[PDB]
DNA sequence: CTCTGAATCTCTTCCGACGCGCCGCGGGACGTACTGACC
RNA sequence: UCCGCGGCGCG
DNA sequence: GGTCAGTACGTCCTATCGATCTTCGGAAGAGATTCAGAG
């Protein structure tokens, strides 16, 4: 069981067992923030306005790459489908599943992970010329739905 | 008992030095009550007019 | 024997005293903290070793995990110090710790261990010491000042009866601990006890003896004592101890075996306690009436009924004494209470407590800590347990318990860190003691009650804040983690140790930008003690009693040398031979006096320590085997001077200058002026310029050799030899046989410092001393630095001087200086700049460095390269472009037509704005160095490349010419070794080197030395390989520039600046000036010679200042200077060396008792013309401190140079060539500049920039900003009828925006009428009053 | 705005995000019918941010920054010595104005002062801008600025025209009487100090031991009527405490 | 911003006599309001006075 | 023996000289998705 | 360009 | 309907009060509590 704790950063849920301390926290609109997962480094993918390199992160936005020196370099992006299939081992249990989502549209174009508000979820899209081709394709019991968006 | 033509001891120059501070923190404080006394003065004069 | 270094130039000295313990190594406060702090401890008491054993282990939340600390390691430094400065990085090294995880079995044992990993995690950089004591932070070199600070312990202090009306003395007591919350004990004027944590709410102090679970009974038998009473039949019988009668009225008869003696309204006298003592009265017969009153000790209970007849503190009465009666009490306790010796304090306190259990108690101290909540017992408990009792919240230090106990009596040092229930209790039967009138109040500002804390414990405390931020992550990542899927370096996160450490040396108070105008400032600041900082105290709320001298500053703390302004007595400088204790207590050194006579032995004692003993002052003869000359010695002993006989003795003090600082020291005659003038010339002293041309004091104390070495601005050779290659930038010493290790080169290379920016933007440069094929010995100074002259600190320059008023140019401290001292730039100094262009990412564009500057002529572009760059060497002026740059203007979009007006009109139409660096109006110098820093991805100009390709050449040349050195003096061994055995000299000579490497030899241990060279030289060969491919990794390597950053151009400029009017000159003996005119040689005065003087002063301040040390040393310098006048003709005439050294044997042997004894006739004819060629300008003269030159001896002195004894001549006006009236003190004074040069402070400004807000002129000179016409100004112009002159200060020339603009505009037109209206700052505070909801308006407008 | 795209924002910007911030969602809190704790809570909070932002600290710990330094409120900014009152309305920074360090001039006559000729210059610029495009050497205000910046020989000689009877403000800090600002009329000097006449020293409490002197200018009719007749020093040898003569001989006089 | 502290509609122009979205750009549309972004063309001063 | 007023005690708030110079450090900003209005 | 803090210095 | 601009929400990141810098002196005013006099 989890509860309801005030401190000096406002309000905040924290697990009654001794042994566990884990914390999420109470956002605007919600009754209480997902399960935010560790970030993962990744000392193979190279920041491009710095010299330091990405880290994986987590959190109500979604999934996003940090530079490890984030209060310097503040350098964040998108990853991409293929990019996480690199390194699909790092990733923990529960976002494996976005490395099986198709990483190439039909036409042929690089796609790169999203989060949609509106659902809440996950999804992958593609883009061309920096403007979204309007293929997306999402994750609806265990498999993988591509369709125009 | 030495004067300043001849030389101090190194304890007369000690005994010396504690007039030499307590003189210049007076003036430091002195400054400021000072201060405070002409500004307190100036105000409630300063409508005084031939 | 003197040494060949020191035979160059010998000082005589005038001192009689002898030297019995050297003065130690000045900067040893810096260096042995940090080396506490950064090496290893095998014992784990001081620095990271013991950081690391408070943390670790590191355990989980009942979990099978820990995670365990072997051993820490400091890595060598990316970067040198040089390299650190240039890149404007931190000089750290980085910090590995080996750690190791263990994970147990779940079944038990918990000690069954399953799994153990090892690994070195990184925890970040640590800011290194350099050589010097100092630290690089950002490039700036910083200190870490040392704080005095009240020492953890216990501390009994007094109101002095100040607080409250009639003056009663309330006592408190304080415990600090080193690391926790406050306790106060403090006495109301009602002699109640009260009780603050945090000085926070007060509260009865019995609170927390009620939460230490004590009862109301075991208070009472804790703090009172006792009185039994016994009831049989109708008689009351008291158990009397006589001495507690004493003090008490006879208000009754007193009875015992049949005997009755007393004299009522009488007060029992000691004869009567001492007939009692002695007739053993033990049982006293007394009325009701006495035992009535009477404070009931414990609670008695009706054993029939259960019924609780009487409470303990309750007061007894007739009644109540009759229902104890009735029950059958027949013995009865009761508490003792002398209004003299024994109060009543703790029972009062006791009836004023509101509380009447320990949950009662707890409930009301968490009341009071946290205010505004419900209480809770567990939460209760645990807030009471972590106060004071709990290792992770309180930690009273070592020398916390040791004051501790001191202050108690107790005779153990070493103890708990944490307060227990005894000590609690101790401290309270102190306080109460003292309150009776047994024991002293203790002396605040006794140097045994502060503390040094340096930077090594100050570094520790923030690594350990840092690490126990660490522990809490690692606690939570190891509970919460996948155990078995990680190592040690994923659980711990180096940020917070790097962000305090970080924070420490960066933002800290203590952290001071090092103040770098000579050397003298370096070590001044270095030795400094501050009682400032974090733990310390404040400013404005610091009193008197803190600044003031105290008696233990003896020997500890320099008396003279405090600031002036608001932090005097606040800032102390270290005394020469003061130096710390293990506690962090000041210790000074003293000569142990046994059975009379002064022994060599050398104790180190503690203020308290000192008082206790009878210590000798420095001055006092004694002759053969140490023994006093004088049956009656002066001591000071406690604090009150007098005089001894020789047993009486202790200790003597070991030098005549250990009271005094460094910079107090360097003072010569300082016996012979007023402390406060002392005062103004050693802190001026810091304030020196090092001017174009060394010069050493004619007049010095013997203290200048030791500043300049132990300061590390000159070069000091670490191993002896014979110097093998001499220019202006390099030192190459061929090491001496029998001084170098087996399998080196024997070659030690000093590079010099050339041209450097100093902190206060001055000049540092070292320049050689030595010449080809001199011998060096160890210690030897190499090379000087900047005010420093053959190894001795040269502050300024000797300038013959005269004291008479000179047509008042001299008039209030005003200095009338020869056009000669001018000509012969002796004051000239250079000034280096750095100016930085910084090319930025903006909106709509990045800014560009280039030559193509708009709407600039081709005059000014042609002072720059092709990448738009000022050369190397140019001569510039204000407003010359440095560096230039350019900037997009924003779209501006303009109209065909205006587009078109735009092109008739010229150049105009262009969309970039000019931004290049240019020199400062009124700065002129020349550009000595510029250096590109380009952010790495962003292309290199031309001369970013070219100072790139020559910062290769130069590094490859340095590298190479390193190798070449060390290799010639490799082979210069093989040579030596060859030649000891198995020689081929003509054969050698004929085989080329290689060769001589590839020889064999006979069957010797030569031949494992020849193997062991031959493997240096490989290893020379692989590290120059190395290095070279390191260095040009690091050349080519981008810079970490700040964000937004493209690149940065650094310019520096290098001025001379040359004496003038309105710089500020000063002696050594707080005779400040400021130059009034250069007049013309022929105008000054001139003596019979006709040399004309170089600086005239003002006579009149020296009888007002009390400042007659000046006055001394003209005389003295006087003579200084007449002796090297006679070597200076007798070297002129190419006279024999004879007349020489005689005559300079008898300038050295003039003194009277002097224990120098330099003896010329063991020095060669060479060394003795070396000599005298050094002495040719002057004889430089050591006088110390306070054991000095005498008057008579000066006069001998002077008479030996054939020159007036009165130390006055004749000297005749140049003007008019006329005799003075009178004769005139004419002699040699050194004079200093004192970097409050009048170029950097002129300043005018007619219109410029407003702020935003105020719509006011901006202040400052950087800013070109306008004078502030404060309100004492105003007043001033209220006194006058100065109405208009007013107005148009308030309203034209600050606020008015319309007004200042017409005022201009009329001024052009030349119209001199102002049209005032309302300041816009009236404007600002009529908004802000409207917002704050007040309608504040303007009537009838 | 700032260096690397940061801007600086003024405390009070600060305590008003605060207070729209709680005024918001407590509209947002009424509209959605929220239970009574909560809303309470919430205008608690909001009265608690609008005390902030009048006066801070008054009641409760003042809401501090990320510097841990209490916020600066609209009465902060009204009062104390740094407030609106004493440092921008009673006293100001004012332009035509100097300052540089003080030498004896001892050929000076009463009523004059040693002025430095760039400091006079500087100080002058508009009066000769005004005299260069009288006498038709500048055409325009910008070639009288290069003309100036170029420091030719017909500036000087238009500044020596300027300053031929206009007097100056010469003042020491601290100005504890009204002879602590005196008029003097300049006499253009080489070099970067400014010469004070020996006699006026006592009246401004000067030595000349590192003192820096401030320098004001005069510019309307009225002012410079106002220096010479009431500010001079030739009208200020009697002290108006006591009356005694202030401008007394001392030391080698 | 739209609503902000510093709101252009609220307090005034941040340029003289520039509307904020750039329709109006010269002292000949003084005092029009713009209806784009209601931003009335005058002097940036009105930022120091409008409350 | 009790009640009221005056006096005394406790707690909280306000004030503390002016002018000038130098150095160091810090200070919310950026990215992505969704909704509305205009064409 | 603004504000703030810290440190140091001079009158 | 589709596109662009503007607006809205999230990330950095928390979770014990524990960080945190922490502690003057003098004078005046307001409120609370106690003593003496009168009933
Ligand atoms: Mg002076
Ligand atoms: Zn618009």
């Amino acid at each position: 069981e989890m509860h309801l704790k005030m401190g000096r950063f406002g309000k905040y849920m924290a697990c009654t067992n001794e042994e566990c301390k884990n914390t999420r926290k109470i956002l605007r609109n919600g009754e209480v923030a997902p399960p935010k997962e560790d970030p993962v480094p990744l000392p193979e993918l190279p920041c491009e306005k710095s010299d330091a390199y990405f880290v994986l992160r987590d959190g109500a936005a979604g999934v996003f790459l940090a530079a490890n020196t984030f209060p310097k370099s503040r350098e964040t992006r998108a990853p991409l489908v293929e990019e996480l299939y690199r390194f699909r081992d790092r990733l923990p249990e529960k976002l494996r599943y976005l490395a099986d989502a198709p990483q190439q549209d039909p036409e042929g174009n690089k796609t790169m992970v999203r989060f949609s508000r509106k659902t809440k979820q996950q999804y992958v899209s593609s883009e061309k010329d920096g403007k979204a081709t309007g293929w997306s394709a999402f994750y609806v019991d265990g498999k993988w739905v591509e369709g125009k968006k | 008992t030495a004067n300043f033509r001849e030389g101090l001891n190194v304890l007369q120059y000690f005994i010396s030095t504690h007039g030499a501070r307590k003189g210049l923190a007076d003036t430091a404080l002195k400054t400021a009550n000072s201060g405070y006394l002409t500004r307190r003065l100036v105000d409630v004069a300063q409508d005084l007019v031939v | 024997v003197y040494s060949y270094t020191e035979k160059k130039r010998i000082r005589k000295d005038f001192g009689k005293r002898p030297q019995v313990l050297d003065v130690p190594y000045l900067l040893s406060i810096q260096l042995d903290s940090f080396q506490k702090f950064i090496e290893q401890d095998p014992e784990g008491q001081y620095g990271l070793e013991a950081a690391f054993r408070s943390v670790f282990p590191i355990q989980s939340y009942s979990g099978n995990s820990e995670l365990q600390y072997v051993s820490y390691r400091l890595g060598e430094p990316v970067f040198d110090v040089q390299e650190c400065q240039i890149r404007g990085v931190t000089y750290s090294a980085p910090l590995r710790v080996k750690l190791r995880l263990v994970i147990y079995e779940r079944e038990a044992p918990e000690g069954t261990v399953k799994d153990i990993k090892e690994q070195e995690v990184y925890m970040g950089e640590i800011p290194l010491m350099t050589d010097n004591g100092t630290f690089v932070i950002n490039g700036t070199e910083r200190v870490i000042v040392s704080q005095l600070h009240r020492s953890p312990g216990v501390f009994f202090d007094s109101d002095k009866g100040k607080t409250h009306s009639s003056g009663k003395v309330l006592y408190n007591a304080r415990i600090i601990p080193y690391r926790g919350s406050w306790l106060d004990f403090e006495f109301d004027p009602k002699d109640n006890l009260f009780v603050r944590i945090d000085r926070r709410r007060k509260l009865p102090a019995t609170i927390i003896l009620r939460a230490l679970n004590y009862t109301t009974e075991q208070i009472l038998d804790l703090f009172f004592e006792k009185v039994i009473f016994e009831i049989r039949d109708n008689k009351l019988q008291m158990e009397l101890v006589p001495e507690r009668l004493r003090g008490e009225t006879a208000s009754f008869d007193i009875e015992a075996n049949g005997k009755v003696y007393v004299e009522k309204g009488r007060r029992i006298t000691a004869r009567h306690i001492r007939q009692l003592e002695k007739d053993d009265v033990k049982l006293i017969e007394v009325p009701v009436e006495y035992i009535a009153g009477k404070v009931v000790a414990k609670d008695y209970i009706d054993e029939s009924t259960g019924e609780l007849i009487c409470a303990a503190n309750m007061e007894l009465s007739l009644d109540l004494l009759a229902k104890l009666s009735q029950s059958g009490h027949k013995r009865i306790e009761t508490l003792f209470t002398n209004d003299l010796d024994h109060g009543p304090y703790i029972s009062e306190t006791l009836r004023v407590d509101p509380t009447n259990d320990r949950l009662s108690a707890l409930v009301e101290i968490y009341r009071m800590m946290r205010p505004g909540e419900p209480p809770t017992r567990e939460a209760a408990e645990s807030l009471f347990e972590n106060l004071f009792f709990s290792e992770d919240r309180y930690d009273l230090s070592a020398v916390g318990r040791m004051k501790f106990n001191r202050s108690l009596l107790r005779e153990e040092i070493e103890g708990s860190g944490i307060l227990s229930k005894d000590d609690i209790i101790d401290v309270m039967k102190k306080l109460i003691d003292i309150r009776n009138g047994k024991g002293e109040v203790d002396d605040i500002d006794h140097l045994g009650n502060r503390r040094i804390r340096s930077v090594g414990e100050m570094a520790e405390n923030q690594f350990r804040v840092g690490l126990v931020r660490v522990e809490r992550a690692v606690k939570e990542r190891l509970s919460l983690g996948d155990l078995d899927t990680l190592m040690p370096q994923d659980m711990i996160n180096a940020k917070p140790i790097s962000a305090a450490v970080k924070e420490f040396f960066g933002s800290s108070q203590l952290s001071q930008f090092m103040d770098q105008n000579n050397p003298l400032s370096e070590i001044t600041h270095k030795r400094r003690i501050s009682a400032l900082g974090p733990g310390g105290l404040t400013r404005e709320r610091a009193g008197f009693e803190v600044r003031d001298v105290h008696p233990t500053h003896y020997g500890r703390v320099c008396p003279i040398e405090t600031p002036e302004g608001p932090n005097i007595g606040l800032i102390n400088s270290l005394s020469v031979y003061a130096q710390t204790n293990e506690y962090g207590f000041l210790e000074t050194p003293y000569r142990k006096v046994t059975d009379g006579v002064v022994t060599d032995e050398i104790h180190y004692l503690s203020a308290i320590e000192e008082g206790n003993y009878v210590i000798a002052q420095a001055n006092s003869n004694l002759d053969e085997e140490g023994h006093f000359v004088e049956d009656l010695v002066t001591c000071r002993s406690k604090g009150e001077s007098s005089l001894f006989s020789r047993d009486q003795v202790d200790y003597m003090d070991v030098s005549t200058q250990q009271v005094v600082s460094v910079g107090a020291s360097l003072i010569p005659f300082l016996e012979h002026d007023d402390a406060n003038r002392a005062l103004m010339g050693a802190n001026m002293q810091r304030q020196a310029v090092p001017t174009l041309r060394a010069d050493k004091p004619l007049v010095g104390t013997g203290m200048e050799r030791a500043v300049a070495v132990d300061s590390g601005v000159t070069a000091v050779a670490k191993r002896g030899g014979v110097v093998q290659y001499v220019d202006a930038s390099r030192i190459v010493i061929k090491v001496n046989e029998d001084e170098m290790y087996p399998g080196e080169a024997g070659i030690d290379i000093y590079n010099l410092t050339k041209y450097t920016r100093s902190n206060q933007n001055t000049c540092i440069n070292q320049m050689p001393c030595v010449s080809l094929g001199e011998p060096v010995e160890r210690g030897d100074v190499l090379a000087d630095g900047p005010s420093t002259d053959l190894g001795e600190l040269a502050l300024g320059q000797n300038m013959r001087v005269a004291f008479m008023p000179w047509n008042g140019y001299n008039f209030e401290d005003s200095i009338l200086v020869s056009e000669r001292v001018v000509q012969e730039d002796r004051f000239t100094t250079i000034h280096i700049q750095e100016l930085a262009c910084v090319s930025r990412d903006t909106k709509l564009g990045p800014e560009e460095i280039t030559a193509d500057i708009p709407n600039v002529g081709e005059a000014a572009l042609s002072k720059l390269d092709e990448s738009g760059i000022v050369y190397i060497g140019a001569e510039v002026t204000g407003g010359d472009i440095l560096v230039g740059k350019v900037t997009p203007k924003g779209e501006t979009q303009l109209t065909p037509e205006e587009k078109l007006l735009r092109a008739i009109f010229g150049e105009k139409a262009s969309d970039v704005k000019d931004s290049s660096l240019r020199v400062p109006n009124g700065v002129s110098g020349t550009v000595i160095d510029v250096q590109v820093f380009t952010r790495d991805g962003v292309e290199k100009d031309k001369r970013a490349l070219e100072i790139e390709e020559m910062q290769l050449k130069q590094a490859k040349k340095d590298l190479s010419e390193e190798l070449q050195i060390l290799e010639a003096g490799l082979f210069s061994r093989i040579r030596a070794v060859l030649v000891a055995g198995g020689v081929e000299a003509e054969k050698l000579d004929k085989l080329p080197r290689d060769r001589w490497l590839e020889l064999g030899l006979t069957d010797e241990e030569k031949q494992n030395q020849l193997e062991q060279l031959a493997e240096q030289y490989d290893e020379l060969k692989h590290e120059f390989e190395k290095k070279l491919e390191a260095k040009r990794r690091k050349i080519t390597q981008g810079d970490d520039l700040a964000p937004g950053v493209l690149k940065i151009v650094k310019v520096y400029l290098a001025v001379k600046r040359r004496i003038q009017p309105g710089d500020k000159m000063a002696g050594r003996h707080g005779n400040k000036g400021v130059i009034s005119k250069i007049n013309p040689i022929e105008d000054m005065p001139y003596d019979e010679n006709g040399t004309p003087v170089d600086i005239v002063l003002n006579p009149l301040g020296v009888p007002s200042r009390m400042n007659i040390g000046q006055i001394l040393e003209t005389h003295l310098g006087m003579a200084a200077k007449g002796i090297g006048d006679k070597i200076n003709a007798m070297l002129k005439q190419q006279q024999e060396v004879a007349k020489l050294r005689e005559f300079i044997q008898r300038a050295y042997d003039l003194g009277a008792d002097v224990r120098q004894k330099v003896d010329l006739s063991t020095f060669s004819d060479e060394e003795v013309m070396r000599l005298a060629e050094n002495l040719r300008k002057g004889m430089p003269i050591a006088t110390p401190v306070f054991d000095g030159a005498k008057e008579a001896e000066i006069k001998e002195l002077l008479k030996l140079g054939d020159l007036p004894t009165s130390g006055q001549i004749r000297l005749y006006d140049g003007r008019t060539g006329e005799q003075f009236e009178r004769p005139v003190t004419v002699g040699y004074m050194y004079m200093l500049k004192l970097n409050h040069l009048v170029d950097d402070k002129m300043h005018a400004r007619s219109t410029g920039s407003y702020s935003l807000v105020t719509q006011q002129p901006l202040g400052g000179k950087a800013q070109f900003g306008g004078q502030r016409f404060g309100e004492m100004e105003v007043w001033a112009l209220e006194a006058y009828g100065a109405a208009y002159t007013l107005q148009e200060m308030l309203t034209v020339k600050s606020d008015d925006v319309n007004g200042r603009t017409k005022m201009y505009k009329n001024i052009v037109d030349g119209n001199h009428q102002m049209e005032p209206g309302m300041p816009e700052s009236f404007n600002v505070l009529l908004k802000e009053i409207r917002s704050l909801g007040i309608n504040i308006e303007l009537e009838d407008e | 705005p700032l260096d690397g795209g940061r801007f600086a924002t003024s405390d009070l910007n600060d305590l008003y995000r605060r207070v729209i911030n709680r005024n918001n969602r407590l509209k947002r809190l009424l509209d959605l019918a929220a239970p009574d704790i909560i809303v309470r809570n919430e205008k608690r909070m909001l009265q608690e941010a609008v005390d902030a932002l009048l006066d801070n600290g008054r009641r409760g710990r003042a809401i501090t920054g990320s510097n841990k330094r209490p916020l600066k409120s609209l009465a902060d900014m009204i009062k104390g010595k740094q407030g609106r009152f004493r440092q921008n309305l009673l006293g100001k920074r004012v332009d035509y104005s100097g300052r540089s360090v003080i030498t004896v001039g001892p050929y000076l006559r009463l009523h004059q002062c040693g002025l430095p000729k760039k400091m006079a210059l500087e100080l002058f610029k508009p009066f000769i801008y005004g005299k260069l495009e009288l006498r038709g050497l500048a055409t325009t205000i910008k070639a009288a600025k290069k003309m100036v910046e170029r420091e030719e020989a017909v500036v000087w000689d238009i500044l020596d025209e300027v300053i031929r009877e206009h007097p100056v403000l010469l003042n020491r800090a601290p100005t504890l009487h009204r002879l602590g600002i005196q008029a003097f009329e300049p006499v253009l000097i080489e070099g970067k100090a400014i010469q004070l006449h020996p006699l006026v020293c006592a009246a401004y409490n000067a030595d000349f031991d590192g003192d820096q002197m401030a320098v004001h200018v005069p510019l309307t009719l009225e002012a410079q009527l106002e220096a010479r007749a009431l500010m001079m020093s030739t009208n200020n040898i009697l002290s108006p405490a006591n009356g005694e003569p202030i401008i007394v001989p001392s030391q080698d006089v | 911003e739209r609503d902000g502290l510093f709101c252009a509609r609220i307090f005034g122009p941040v340029k003289d006599y520039e509307c904020l979205c750039g329709k109006y750009k010269r002292l000949k549309h003084r005092g029009v309001i713009c209806e784009k972004c209601g931003v009335e063309v005058t002097q940036t001063k009105v930022r120091r006075e409008r409350m």
